[PDB]
RNA sequence: UCAACCUAUUCUCAAACUUUAAAUGGGUAAGAAGCCCGGCUCGCUGGUGUGGAGCCGGGCGUGGAAUGCGAGUGCCUAGUGG
RNA sequence: CCAGAAAAGGUGUUGGUUGAUAUAGACAGCAGGAUGGUGGCCAUGGAAGUCGGAAUCCGCUAAGGAGUGUGUAACAACUCAC
RNA sequence: GCUCAGGGAGGACAGAAACCUCCCGUGGAGCAGAAGGGCAAAAGCUCGCUUGAUCUUGAUUUUCAGUACGAAUACAGACCG
RNA sequence: GUCUACGGCCAUACCACCCUGAACGCGCCCGAUCUCGUCUGAUCUCGGAAGCUAAGCAGGGUCGGGCCUGGUUAGUACUUGGAUGGGAGACCGCCUGGGAAUACCGGGUGCUGUAGGCUU
């Protein structure tokens, strides 16, 4: 035979990783150069931007950090852009843009900043960076934060990052990782930026399969037919959803409906019901090998 | 012709007959070796 | 060969094993700690006595043997060839030093292993024999009688114990009884009400 | 005679605990040390940027300068016959709070409470902590039964 | 009943051959894999050095290539028909895959060629299950279950079910 | 069968082994240089008269464990260093 | 401190623990028995209970071991357990 | 971006050991060396770019008399990666 | 009742196997034109929504291993201070205070912060 690896002795020298290292969602490696503030600033916030790119949507949250849990100021989902004028669609570069310029927009609407430092209304895709204005209150900082995503050229956290920078944040980039920046080369086009912005990738795609073969077609794009969406539709969608974003950022909460309190789980046994468990097992089975011999 | 090495008999004896004496409690103590433009900020708030 | 064991007799010097840093250590001659009928069960030698050390001394590997051979020597005369068990419960491990004189001096003083001996506290069980309980008497004579190849001062204690456990002869043959500790061998295990359901079928089956 | 390394003779102290070895909690980070703070040192394994002396591991001081990473430290270190005030500089993993301080601090707060309370009633409170007095008379209640009998239990050779 | 996802199929397929010594022989073994595969293969490096094969450390020893899908299978069922649809018991890993060997490549489709020569060649095939990208994405990690894992004679079963292989005992 | 191997058991150990882990011991704290308000200044930090720090002005004594005792501070200096 | 002793022993004497047997008459002590199969099997030149290896029963019994010791070439003769 | 030492089951020649693959794997590896500490989406392994191995004034720690040198720790001003 | 995003303390949360998962999610899943990256669209990146709790994950179970917290072991081991105490010594008893750890036997099996849903 082997010896058996996982030991009791195993068991008792096994040390744990964190919660969120073992369930996979943090990088503490990442999070500590992210996330803590230099001793000689006294509890002054250190803010950071949080996107988190999921299968159907995208989480876009501003955080701080505080002893006992990291406190959100604001967030923006995915799922918000219906109310704006996106029926369809939610996970891609464009949603990523304007669930970023909602994030910006609705945090300087909390913070009373939203006449001041209004960024770029008309979407270019350029070298952006919101210079602070003497005499105002000084412009929204904080820092990009993408968790584990790999960040490469043409990601749609860059993209949140994006439309959070165009909604007016100070935050720090460069235009290596926009989608455009040229990689042997080393320029940067803004016109394929500002078509990625508007999605005209989805868009060339779906005049590209309208051609071809039209049962694939709507297997790709099912709901965008559905929702009555058209490449010719698509790039002024976007448009009128970022004018409707940067009008109304406001946020209301869903009224809460009272509950019907139904456990819809199995809960905890006590002691006494798992002693009589074994209880009876062994009366059953005493039982069963008295009578089958 | 050997010797006696390192030894701290002695030692204790000596020190406690003048008192091993606590430093100088004082207000306001020096501002050596604290951060210059931290130092240079108090000097500005001073001047001003 | 060996210097007298008057010499190396009180545990003086810290526990001085043989290991990394310690090397080239003569071998105890000691080497046959147990022997008798080693291959038996529980159940046939319930009977068992102690030699116990009175003294915090150290015993030499030496003397180890000699006691065993000693003990061992009567018990074939005595209980026949297969009628005891001899336990020795003291390993030796502690190296002990000489700094032999070919003229240096006392220059340069560290010495060369010797020897093991083990140390020994008040109180500890030195050698053990079990066998019937017929064979009272020729476990109390035949540890009589290897007490004088140790040094120091033993007594001879016949334990409450059923043989080399840890459980009590009053009780030994109730808790087999009612299956709460199985024979493998020299010993018995101990089975607790914690294990999983199935190990309690298999033993009530 | 011995090494004077700086880190002699420490395979313990600076050693980290058991089952608590890997990444440093965040929580040690995200904590404020202002001015003044009485605070204690405890160096850390994991990190060896601004490690404090071994003579300091499990000395109390107090905070003079505070930096990025780094809090400046007056403790009081015992040179052979005399004990000096020196000044040290330690990377915020190997430093931690007391609370020997805060238990003063919140009897401080309490007793100022108290005495602006029964201030405008006249009562006089007492605020000296006094030590643990010689208890006072008190009856013992033999319910009933009578006290157990305890002897000397005799001696057996159990070994 | 049957849940769709827990229908077994193949996730890769890996080529190897491994020459035991570089140069013309190995860049030819790579050039017989993308005959076989329409892509690049890779040289896989000597880990020690063993004098007794004539290996050194860092020797381009073997060239492999992994192929997925549709050119998979292809690849496969050209290899079991080589094999005459017949494998062994032992053929089979105790974790769900399996694989053999074929003694040369001009076989299963490739013409025979003087300038490239002759080798032989091994498959490995590793069956899947639509949830085995759990063990290895990026994000939140996990181990696959105990359910859903590959028994042996799941995979035994699967052969013999989907070619109709035959497994000979032995 | 003899062995290695594997699984629960068992006898005996460690200055340069260790999960646990004392006694004695080592820091710090036991208020007026402390608290509690109001207002300035700053070229540092800053979504934010945010943060921190320094200044002015005001109010608080039941002097905030026990015991004991005057304390601080500076020159010059012999002998000693088996 | 500190100026001298141990293992081991003693039917000297004094305490103490534990277990036996004893008016169904014990411990001594003086007397009477201490038998048969049988000179039990292996062996050995000879071993008859008595140098050796394993067994170790029965009968008659108030009671006697296939023998505790002295003896013998081997017996005999004596002695002991009972 | 990866995950090591080792082990189990497999696969033409191939074996005890060459290469491919699956699974277990709290470190049993590696980090130039002596040992000790420390380390797993890293301090290890592999790639890309590099010269913070640079210019400069103070403070502090270590040995210590609370002196040097060596070594190291916080800062600060430049130029950079 | 519960989940997601980010967390705090880091096993009362780990590990193995089994059972159940309404809704919203989180996933698995379908693709490779574009951004991107590989031997390989497996991973990573990009575009989706035919299918599905099978797995991940969540809740629960195991006279479960582990871990955590108690009892016993134990006023035992060790120990501050003391004696013109014993003992040839080794070491031991006492006075004054402090006081552990296995084996063995119980009990527990994540709490919680910020933001947003679901149970209309
Ligand atoms: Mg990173
Ligand atoms: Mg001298
Ligand atoms: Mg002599
Ligand atoms: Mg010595
Ligand atoms: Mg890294
Ligand atoms: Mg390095
Ligand atoms: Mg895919
Ligand atoms: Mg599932
Ligand atoms: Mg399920
Ligand atoms: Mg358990
Ligand atoms: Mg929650
Ligand atoms: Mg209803």
């Amino acid at each position: 035979f082997v010896k058996v690896v996982k030991n009791k002795a195993y068991f008792k020298r096994y040390q744990v990783k964190f919660r969120r290292r073992r369930e996979g969602k943090t990088d503490y490696y990442a999070r500590k150069r992210l996330v803590i503030q230099d001793k000689n600033k006294y509890n002054t916030p250190k803010y950071r931007m949080i996107v988190r790119v999921t299968n159907r949507d995208i989480i876009c949250q501003i955080a701080y950090a505080r002893i006992e849990g990291d406190m959100i100021v604001c967030a923006a989902y995915a799922h918000e852009l219906p109310k704006y004028g996106v029926k369809v669609g939610l996970t891609n570069y464009a949603a990523a843009y304007c669930t970023g310029l909602l994030l910006a927009r609705r945090l300087l609407n909390r913070f009373g900043m939203d006449k001041i430092y209004e960024g770029q209304v008309e979407v270019t895709g350029d070298e952006y960076n919101v210079e602070s204005i003497d005499g105002q209150p000084g412009a929204f900082t904080c820092y990009l934060d993408a968790g584990l995503a790999r960040t490469t050229t043409g990601n749609k956290v860059f993209g949140a990052l994006k439309g959070a920078v165009d909604g007016g944040l100070s935050i720090p980039h460069s235009t290596k990782r926009f989608p455009g920046y040229d990689s042997e080369s080393k320029e940067f086009n803004a016109e394929v930026h500002r078509k990625h912005i508007m999605g005209q990738n989805v868009a060339d795609y779906m005049r590209y399969l309208m051609e071809e073969d039209e049962d694939a077609y709507k297997k790709q794009f099912s709901q965008y037919i559905k929702n009555n969406v058209t490449p010719d539709m698509m790039e002024e969608m976007y448009k009128k959803a970022h004018a409707a974003i940067r009008e109304n950022p406001v946020y209301e909460k869903k009224p809460k409906r009272e509950v019907k309190k139904k456990r819809w789980n199995r809960p905890k046994m006590s002691l006494a019901q798992k002693k009589d468990r074994v209880a009876q097992k062994k009366a059953s089975f005493l039982r069963a090998q008295e009578r089958a011999a | 012709a050997k010797s006696k090495n390192h030894t701290t008999h002695n030692q204790s004896r000596k020190w406690h007959r003048n008192g091993i004496k606590k430093p100088r409690s004082q207000r306001y103590e020096s501002l050596k070796g604290v951060d210059p433009k931290f130092l240079r900020n108090m000097r500005f708030a001073k001047k001003h | 060969g060996r210097r007298p064991a008057r010499c190396y007799r009180y545990c003086k010097n810290k526990p001085y094993p043989k290991s990394r840093f310690c090397r080239g250590v003569p071998d105890a001659k000691i080497r046959i700690f147990d022997l008798g009928r080693k291959k038996a069960k529980v159940d046939e030698f319930p009977l068992c006595g102690h030699m116990v050390s009175d003294e915090y001394e150290q015993l030499s590997s030496e003397a180890l043997e000699a006691a065993r051979i000693c003990a061992n020597k009567y018990m074939v005369k005595s209980c026949g060839k297969d009628g005891f068990h001899i336990r020795v419960r003291l390993h030796p491990f502690h190296v002990i030093r000489i700094n032999k004189m070919l003229q240096t001096g006392m220059r340069g003083a560290f010495g060369k292993p010797q020897g093991t001996v083990a140390r020994v506290h008040i109180g500890q069980v030195i050698m053990s024999i079990r066998t019937k309980l017929q064979n009272k008497e020729h476990v109390v004579e035949a540890l009589r009688r290897a007490k004088f190849k140790f040094p120091g001062r033993q007594k001879i204690h016949i334990s409450k114990k059923w043989g080399f456990t840890k459980f009590n002869a009053d009780e030994f043959e109730d808790m087999v009884a009612e299956k709460r500790l199985i024979p493998d061998g020299c010993g018995v295990k101990y089975i607790p009400n914690r294990g999983p359901l199935d190990k309690w079928r298999a033993l009530h089956s | 005679t011995n090494t004077k390394g700086k880190r002699r003779g420490t395979r313990y102290m600076f050693s980290r605990p058991f089952r608590k070895h890997g990444v440093v909690p965040l929580a040690t980070y995200m904590r404020i040390y202002k001015k003044g703070d009485i605070v204690d040192i405890k160096g850390m394994g994991t990190v060896q940027k601004g490690m404090p002396h071994k003579c300091y591991h499990g000395k109390t001081g107090r905070v003079y300068n505070v930096t990025q990473h780094a809090v400046g430290i007056v403790v009081n270190k015992q040179v052979k016959g005399k004990i000096l005030a020196k000044r040290i500089n330690v990377r915020i993993e190997h430093i931690k709070h007391s609370k020997s301080r805060d238990s003063f601090l919140k009897r401080v707060k309490e007793n100022d409470q108290k005495k602006k309370e029964a201030k405008e009633k006249g009562t006089w409170v007492q605020l000296k902590r006094q030590p643990a007095p010689p208890r006072e008379a008190h009856f013992v209640r033999t319910n009933g039964k009578e006290p157990e009998l305890l002897e000397p239990i005799p001696y057996e050779f159990m070994a | 009943k049957e849940n769709p996802m827990r229908e077994l199929r193949i996730r890769k397929l890996c080529l190897n051959i491994c020459v035991g010594e570089s140069g013309d022989r190995l860049t030819r073994a790579a050039k017989v894999l993308e005959q076989l595969t329409g892509q690049t293969p890779v040289f896989s490096k000597a880990r020690y050095t063993v004098r007794s094969f004539g290996i050194r450390r860092n020797e381009k020893i073997a060239v492999h290539c992994t192929v997925r899908g549709a050119k998979a299978e292809e690849i496969l069922e050209k290899g079991l028909k080589v094999r005459e649809y017949e494998l062994r018991k032992n053929n089979f890993s105790d974790t769900g895959n399996f694989g053999f060997g074929i003694q040369e490549h001009i076989d299963l489709g490739i013409k025979y060629d003087p300038s490239i020569g002759i080798y032989g060649l091994d498959f490995y095939v590793v069956l899947g299950r639509p949830g085995f990208s759990i063990a290895d994405k990026k994000r939140r990690t996990g181990c696959i279950g105990a359910k859903h894992r590959i028994s042996k004679e799941e995979a035994m079963r699967w052969f013999q079910q989907k070619y109709d292989g035959i497994i000979l005992p032995g």
